[PDB]
RNA sequence: AACAAACUCCUAGCCCAAUACCGGACUAAUCUAUUGAAACAUAGAAGCAAUAAUGUUAAUAUGAGUAACAAGAAGCCUUUCUC
RNA sequence: ACUUCCAAUCAGUGAAAUUAACCUUCCCGUGAAGAGGCGGGAAUAAAAAAAUAAGACGAGAAGACCCUAUGGAGCUUUAAUU
RNA sequence: CGAUGUUGGAUCAGGACACCCAAAUGGUGCAACCGCUAUUAAAGGUUCGUUUGUUCAACGAUUAAAGUCCUACGUGAUCUGAG
RNA sequence: CACAAACGCGUCUCAGAGAUAAUUAAUGAUUUAAUCUUAACCUAAUUAACUCAUAAUAAAUCCAGCCCUAGAACAGGGCACA
C-alpha cells in the first residue's frame, strides 16, 4: 500500500515524542566502594572487573609458557605465587605459578 | 483581515476635549529638494500655503530642511509620542494641502480597528440589570419548597 | 421542556451572548408523573443503536418510562438544546428528580419555582357541592327510566 | 430509508411538498391589489 | 530528590537476614493460631436460615484432577480444590455496596510482607492477618453475615452440593483467528498463495467500514469465567481437599473462586448446610477424616458386583 | 505457547544447540572461568552442575566415562575432571559455580555479557557484592532486637 | 402579528455583477537619452511580471528511523574446538 | 505438535512507489446519479506499539476492450496509378 | 476509458420478510393420521456426494428444513483462474 | 506426544422473571336485547424478540534484580517458611 497524503509536522512531533519512545532514566547508578568510578547495584563494577582480567590474563599466559604442548593440562591443583613468598606445606604437591610483580592487595593468600 | 491586526477601543487620549480642546498635533518636518522634479509639489506648497498654515495653528511648529533627496516626505509628531511618516511624492499643491490638514486634525492614536464606535465610564444610570432586579421578594425570603421554622 | 431549555440557555437574561458562560441551573421534580397528550404514550417510540450488528432497539415511549422514569423528559430536553458543543456543559446543570425526593443541598440553592405550563383539569370527586348546585341542569329525564 | 427517485425537483416523480396556510394568505394579497388595479384603469 | 530505588534485602547484612525471615515467620505463626476461636472471641449473632439467602465462599487452590468411579459403574473426574488459608476480611453494608445484599470480602492465600503495597501491608496489620494473594468479593445477604476475620474452612461446602467455580482461565497469549474463533482456513495445496489462517473477507463492500462485532486476531485466555453446576462429591477434612465434577477453569496452583450454584434448580439448598459456616468449636465434634456422596464407590469398599 | 519449556532455542537448531554449549562447557573446565553471553551462560550454568555429579561417581564408571567423553572434545580434559575438579568437590551438594553478571560488551552488539566459573579456582577473585557490615544503622537496630529477644526466650 | 434579501429608504461617498471575444486607464522590475545623487522625474526601447504544462535543473521533506542488510565458540590472541 | 529462515525487543547502517492543504468519525437524506467535508441528527480527553484488509471510486501503466481522427503501419488481392 | 479488474467456487458473512424448519392461531369438500389455505413472528438453523468451469438442472443418500432475494448480481491491496 | 506442555478424536458445563402479535373468552353501553371494548373499569388464556433478576470485574501510589502454567514490546502474578 502507499500513503494517501503527507504527514503534517504537528502529527509527526506528537509520535516522535511520546513518552513511551522518549528514553527513561536509570535509578539504580551507585559509586563502587572500592574504586569510586559509578557501577549499577545489579552489575559488577567494570573498573574493578577489568583490574582482575588484565591480572587473569597474565597468569594463564604464565601457565602457557609452563605447558608447551597444546594438548597437556596438569593432574593436580594450582597454586600462584607471587615475589618474596614460597610454597606452604598444604601447596605442595601442587604446580607453581611465579609471578614477578608483588602480590596485588585485592588478591588473598591462604 | 480584523483576527490578523491588532485591535484597540475607542480612547481620547488625556481626556481631551471635555474642560478644553488642544490640538494634539505638535510639529512637521518636510524633507524637500530643490532641483528635484518630483519635489515640485513641496516646493509650491512651502511659498505659497506653509506661511497662511502657521498662522492657522500656532500650536505646531514647522520645519522646512531642503536637502538632496529624491523622495519628499513630511513626519508629523504628536503629544502622545506617536510619529507618523508620509511620503509626498509627486503630488500637486492642493494634495499637499488636504494631506496636511488630514495631520493636523488626527488625535495621533494608531490607526487600526476600533472594537466598538463608542466609549463611556460608568453607563449603569439608575443600576444595572442584575438576575435580581425583577424578581418579587418573598414573605420571609422563604426558598419554594422550605418549611418555616415555627 | 420548552421553558426548561431557554432557562439553560440563559434566553432569559437580556445580557444573553452565546460565547458568554451565562447559563441557570433547573430542577424539575415529579418526573414520572408527566402527561402525554394524545396516544403518544403508545405511538412514540425512541430508538437507538448500540453499534454491533443486529443491535438495533426500538422502545415504545410507555416502556422506556417504565424502566428509566426521568428518560422521557431528559431526551426532550436534550434534543431542543442548540447541536453545539455548550449541549453536554449545559445538560450537566439539569438535575431531574423522579418523586419529590430532593437532596438538601439541592433544596437550599433553589430561588423560585417557575408556573405550570398547563392548567390541569379537576376531577369529578374534587368539584365542591357549591359548584355541583351552582352548575345548571340541562335536561329533565323521566321518572320511569332505569339508569 | 425513503428516498425521491432521481432528482427531487424535476421528472415524472416529485417531492410531495404541500401549499401552506401562508402561502395562501400571499396570492390573496397579491389578487385583492390587481382586482383594485383593473378597478382605476377601467374609467 | 531523586532517590535511588530500594528493596527489603539492600541494606540487610548477613548476620541479619536470616534474623529478619524468623521475626516475620514467628510473627504469621502467633497471627494465624490466634484466630482459631470463632465463636470465643465474641462473634456475630447468629441467625436461622430463611428461604432465599445466600451463603459466603470460599478461595481455594487447585491442585489437580484424579479419577473417581461410582456406584453404577460410571466413571468421573474430580478436581482437586485445596483451601489453604481463607478469612473473611472486610463487611460492607447493605446500602453502601449494592443496596440489595451485603458485600462480604475473603482473602487468599498466605504472601510475603516484604512485596506489598504500603496501603495493603498497613490494612492487614489492623485486622492482624498476613497478607493475602487475591481478593474477592461474595454477595451475601444480611441474614448470613461473619465477622471479619473468622476462618473458613473446606468443611463450609457438604458433599452432594452444586457449586460454581470462577478464575482465570489459561492464558494462550496472541492467538490467530482460526485458534480464537475457530473459523475454517483456506484449503493448503490447491494453488493457494500465501493463504492458510486467514480469516478472509472481514466485511462487505457496500458499508465501507467494519463492523464493531467484527471477530479478528487478539488477545486469548487470560479473562475471567465462571463454571456451573459442578457437583461436589468428596470432601476431606484434614487437608482442607474439596472435590468437584468436571473439569474447573484455571491452570493447576491458581487461586479459585468457590460458591454455592445460582441456577434455578438449585436454589434453597441449604437448608441442610452448616449456616452461615462451619464452627468446628461449636460442634465440639469431631467429623469424619473424608466425607463421602451416597452414590461414590470408596477406596475401602468391597469390589462392584452387578447381581 | 510455552509454557513449561525449560531449554532455550540457541543456534541453528537442537543439535547446534548442545554443540554451542559443548564448546562453552569444555571451556570452562580447561580455564575455570569464562565469560559468554548471558542466555548462553544460564544454559551452561545447568550441565556445568550435573557434569560434577557425574565426576563424582568416579573413574571406573562407564556410563561416566562415556558422558564425559562427549562433552569434554578436548581429551586432555577427561583426567582433570575425575582427579582434580571431582576430588575439589566433596563436602558441597550444589554449590559448585558462580554466575554474575559482566557490563555490557563494548563493541557494537552490546550483548548482556556473564561470567561463570568453578569454586576455589587458582585465579583472582571477582569483585563479587559485599553486604553492609553489621555496624550499620540499620543493622545495628536490628541486632538490638535480637539480644532482646534471645535475652527473654 | 412577528422574525426574515444582492430589493428599497436613512447618513456619507470614489454612484451598480459576470465566463469566450473586444475597448480603456494605470503600473512592478531592467537598459539607454537628459534630469536626479539617502534612489528619482519626462521620454525612447525590450529575453518587460508564474499558486498550476504526470513542466526542466538543483535542494528539501513525507512514506521512515520503517522495508532490508552482517561476524560459528572459548582462550594464554591467534592456538585449540564445533560444523 | 515441534524445529529453522522471517517475526517482536536492543545496538549499527538505512531505501522505494506515494503525497493540493488536512485539526483526516457513524447513520439516514441530498447531490456530476455510491459523501470523513453538504443537510438533519448521533458519537466525541490526547498520544504510542502490535495486528486483520471493508472504504479512501487505494498505489502502479496519459485503457490493451469500444468508438472517433479526411492520424500511422504490417499483410493480401479481382482496388487506383505504374 | 492520465483504468470503477470481469463468471463460478474457498474464507467471513451484514440485512430484508414476500417464512423452508422450529412456536401461536383462524378456515376447510378438517373424524383421527397425512394434507390444502390464510393471519402473526426474523433470536437461531437451513446436509454430504456422481457428471458439467459452471450459477442452473438431473440423479444417489439423508435431514426438523436443505427458503426467496439484496449487499459494486457482498467479499481477487485475503486466496483460486477451470471458463 | 524423544520438554516439564500444547492439542482432539477425549472429558466437563449450559438458567429463572417480566413483556408481548394474530387469536380466544368473561362483564357491558352508545342500541335498557345482543355484542371480546380505536366505549369505560376489572379480569383470563396466549409466538419469538426484547428487558431484567442474577453472575463476572473491584485494594490509588513495594517494584532495582531473578522466576513464572503472565507475555510481541509495555503490562501482570510470585521472591517469609520453599
Ligand atoms: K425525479
Ligand atoms: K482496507
Ligand atoms: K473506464
Ligand atoms: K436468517
Ligand atoms: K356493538
Ligand atoms: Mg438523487
Ligand atoms: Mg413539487
Ligand atoms: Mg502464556
Ligand atoms: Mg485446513
Ligand atoms: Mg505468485
Ligand atoms: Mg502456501
Ligand atoms: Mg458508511
Ligand atoms: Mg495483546
Ligand atoms: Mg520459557
Ligand atoms: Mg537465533
Ligand atoms: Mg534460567
Ligand atoms: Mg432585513
Ligand atoms: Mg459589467
Ligand atoms: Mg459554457
Ligand atoms: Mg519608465
Ligand atoms: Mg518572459
Ligand atoms: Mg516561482
Ligand atoms: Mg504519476
Ligand atoms: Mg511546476
Ligand atoms: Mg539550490
Ligand atoms: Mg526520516
Ligand atoms: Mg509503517
Ligand atoms: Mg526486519
Ligand atoms: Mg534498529
Ligand atoms: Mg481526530
Ligand atoms: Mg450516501
Ligand atoms: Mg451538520
Ligand atoms: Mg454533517
Ligand atoms: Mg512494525
Ligand atoms: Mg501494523
Ligand atoms: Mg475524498
Ligand atoms: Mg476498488
Ligand atoms: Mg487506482
Ligand atoms: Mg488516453
Ligand atoms: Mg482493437
Ligand atoms: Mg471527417
Ligand atoms: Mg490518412
Ligand atoms: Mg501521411
Ligand atoms: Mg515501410
Ligand atoms: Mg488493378
Ligand atoms: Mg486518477
Ligand atoms: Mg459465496
Ligand atoms: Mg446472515
Ligand atoms: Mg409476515
Ligand atoms: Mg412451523
Ligand atoms: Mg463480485
Ligand atoms: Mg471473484
Ligand atoms: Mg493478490
Ligand atoms: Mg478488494
Ligand atoms: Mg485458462
Ligand atoms: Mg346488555
Ligand atoms: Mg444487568
Ligand atoms: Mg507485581
Ligand atoms: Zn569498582
Amino acid at each position: 500500500a502507499a500513503p494517501k497524503n503527507r504527514r503534517s509536522i504537528e502529527v509527526n512531533r506528537c509520535r516522535r515524542r511520546n513518552p513511551q519512545k522518549l528514553i527513561k532514566v536509570k535509578n539504580n547508578i551507585d559509586v563502587c566502594p572500592e574504586c569510586g568510578h559509578l557501577k549499577q547495584k545489579h552489575i559488577l563494577c567494570g573498573y574493578c572487573y577489568e583490574k582482575v582480567r588484565k591480572e587473569t590474563a597474565e597468569i594463564r599466559r604464565q601457565m602457557g609458557k609452563q605447558e608447551g604442548g597444546p594438548f597437556r593440562a596438569p593432574t593436580t591443583e594450582t597454586v600462584v605465587l607471587y615475589s618474596g613468598e614460597t610454597p606452604s606445606e598444604q601447596d605442595q604437591g601442587k604446580r607453581i605459578i611465579e609471578r614477578e610483580r608483588k602480590r596485588p592487595s585485592w588478591f588473598t593468600q591462604n | 483581515t480584523a483576527r490578523g491586526t491588532a485591535s484597540r477601543f475607542l480612547t481620547s487620549v488625556l481626556h481631551n476635549g471635555l474642560g478644553r480642546y488642544v490640538q494634539q498635533l505638535q510639529r512637521l518636518s518636510f524633507s524637500l529638494s530643490r532641483d528635484a522634479p518630483s519635489s515640485r509639489g513641496a516646493r509650491e506648497f512651502v511659498e505659497r500655503e506653509v506661511t497662511d498654515f502657521a498662522r492657522r495653528n500656532p500650536g505646531v511648529v514647522i520645519y522646512v530642511n531642503p536637502r538632496p533627496c529624491c523622495v519628499p516626505r513630511v513626519v508629523a509628531e504628536y503629544l502622545n509620542g506617536a510619529v507618523r511618516e508620509e511620503s509626498i511624492h509627486c503630488k500637486s499643491v492642493e494634495e499637499i494641502a488636504a494631506l496636511v490638514q488630514k495631520l493636523a486634525d488626527q488625535s495621533g492614536l494608531d490607526v487600526i480597528r476600533i472594537r466598538k464606535p463608542f466609549h463611556t465610564d460608568s453607563p449603569s444610570i439608575q443600576g444595572q440589570w442584575h438576575p435580581f432586579t425583577n424578581k418579587p421578594t418573598t414573605l420571609g425570603g422563604l426558598r419554594p419548597r422550605e418549611v418555616q421554622d415555627p | 421542556a420548552a421553558m426548561a431549555s431557554v432557562k439553560l440557555q440563559g434566553l432569559h437574561k437580556p445580557v444573553y451572548h452565546q460565547l458568554s458562560d451565562c447559563g441557570d441551573h433547573v430542577v424539575i421534580m415529579n418526573t414520572r408523573h408527566i402527561a402525554f397528550s394524545g396516544n403518544k404514550w403508545e405511538q412514540k417510540v425512541y430508538s437507538s443503536h448500540t453499534g454491533y450488528p443486529g443491535g438495533f432497539r426500538q422502545v415504545t415511549a410507555a416502556q422506556l418510562h417504565q424502566k428509566d422514569p426521568v428518560a422521557i423528559v431528559k431526551l426532550a430536553i436534550y434534543g431542543m438544546l442548540p447541536k453545539n458543543l455548550h449541549r453536554r456543559t449545559m445538560m450537566q446543570r439539569l438535575h431531574l428528580f423522579p418523586d419529590e425526593d430532593i437532596p438538601e443541598d439541592i433544596l437550599k440553592n433553589l430561588v423560585e419555582e417557575l408556573p405550570q405550563p398547563r392548567k390541569v383539569p379537576r376531577r369529578l370527586d374534587e368539584y365542591t357541592q357549591e359548584e355541583i348546585e351552582a352548575f345548571p341542569r340541562v335536561w329533565s329525564p323521566p321518572e320511569d327510566y332505569r339508569l | 430509508r425513503n428516498r425521491i427517485p432521481g432528482r427531487q425537483w424535476i421528472g415524472k416523480h416529485r417531492r410531495p411538498r404541500p401549499v401552506s396556510a401562508q402561502a395562501k394568505q400571499n396570492m390573496i394579497r397579491r389578487l385583492e391589489t390587481e382586482a383594485e388595479n383593473q378597478y382605476w384603469l377601467s374609467r | 530528590h531523586g532517590k535511588s530505588v530500594t528493596w527489603w534485602d539492600e541494606h540487610l547484612s548477613e548476620e541479619n537476614v536470616p534474623f529478619v525471615k524468623q521475626l516475620v515467620s514467628d510473627e504469621n505463626k502467633a497471627q494465624l493460631a490466634s484466630k482459631l476461636c470463632p465463636l470465643k472471641d465474641e462473634p456475630w449473632p447468629i441467625h436461622p436460615w430463611e428461604p432465599g439467602s445466600s451463603r459466603v465462599g470460599l478461595i481455594a487452590l487447585k491442585l489437580g484432577m484424579m479419577p473417581l468411579w461410582t456406584k453404577d459403574g460410571q466413571k468421573h473426574v474430580v478436581t482437586l480444590l485445596q483451601v489453604q488459608d481463607c478469612h473473611v476480611l472486610k463487611y460492607t453494608p447493605k446500602e453502601n455496596h449494592n443496596g440489595r445484599m451485603a458485600a462480604l470480602t475473603v482473602g487468599g492465600k498466605t504472601v510475603s510482607h516484604f512485596h506489598k503495597s504500603a496501603s495493603i501491608l498497613e490494612f492487614y496489620q489492623e485486622l492482624g492477618l498476613p497478607p493475602k494473594q487475591k481478593v474477592k468479593i461474595f454477595n451475601v445477604t444480611e441474614n448470613a453475615v461473619i465477622k471479619p476475620g473468622t476462618p473458613l474452612y473446606a468443611a463450609h461446602f457438604r458433599p452432594g452440593q452444586y457449586v460454581d467455580v470462577t478464575a482465570k482461565t489459561i492464558g494462550k497469549g496472541f492467538q490467530g483467528v482460526m485458534r480464537r474463533w475457530g473459523f475454517k482456513g483456506q484449503p493448503a495445496t490447491h494453488g493457494q498463495t500465501k493463504t492458510h489462517r486467514r480469516p478472509g473477507a472481514i466485511s462487505t463492500g457496500d458499508v465501507a467500514r467494519v463492523w464493531p462485532g467484527t471477530k479478528m486476531p487478539g488477545q486469548l485466555g487470560n479473562i475471567d469465567r465462571t463454571a456451573f453446576g459442578l457437583k461436589v462429591w468428596r470432601i476431606n477434612t484434614k487437608h482442607n481437599i474439596i472435590y468437584v465434577n468436571g473439569s474447573v477453569p484455571g491452570h493447576k496452583n491458581c487461586l479459585v473462586k468457590i460458591k454455592d450454584s445460582k441456577l434455578p434448580a438449585y436454589k434453597d439448598f441449604c437448608k441442610n448446610l452448616p449456616f452461615p459456616t462451619y464452627f468446628p468449636d461449636g460442634d465440639e465434634e469431631a467429623l469424619p477424616e473424608d466425607l463421602y456422596d451416597e452414590n461414590v464407590c470408596q477406596p475401602g469398599a468391597p469390589s462392584i458386583t452387578f447381581t | 505457547i510455552s509454557h513449561g519449556r525449560v531449554f532455550r532455542r540457541l543456534g541453528l537448531g537442537p543439535e547446534s544447540r548442545i554443540h554451542l554449549l559443548q564448546n562453552l562447557l569444555t571451556g570452562l573446565v580447561r580455564h575455570e572461568r569464562i565469560e559468554a553471553s548471558w542466555a548462553r551462560v544460564d544454559e551452561l550454568r545447568g550441565y556445568a552442575e550435573k557434569l560434577i555429579d557425574y565426576g563424582k561417581l568416579g573413574d571406573t564408571n562407564e556410563r561416566a566415562m562415556r558422558m564425559a567423553d562427549f562433552w569434554l572434545t578436548e581429551k586432555d580434559l577427561i583426567p582433570k575432571l575425575f582427579q582434580v575438579l571431582a576430588p575439589r568437590f566433596q563436602g558441597q551438594n550444589g554449590g559448585y559455580t558462580r554466575m554474575l553478571q559482566i557490563p555490557n560488551r563494548n563493541e557494537q552488539d552490546r550483548a548482556k555479557m556473564a561470567v561463570i566459573e568453578y569454586k576455589g579456582n587458582c585465579l583472582p577473585p571477582l569483585p563479587l557484592p559485599r553486604r553492609d557490615s553489621n555496624l550499620t544503622l540499620l543493622n545495628q537496630l536490628l541486632q538490638g532486637l535480637r539480644q532482646d529477644q534471645e535475652a527473654s526466650s
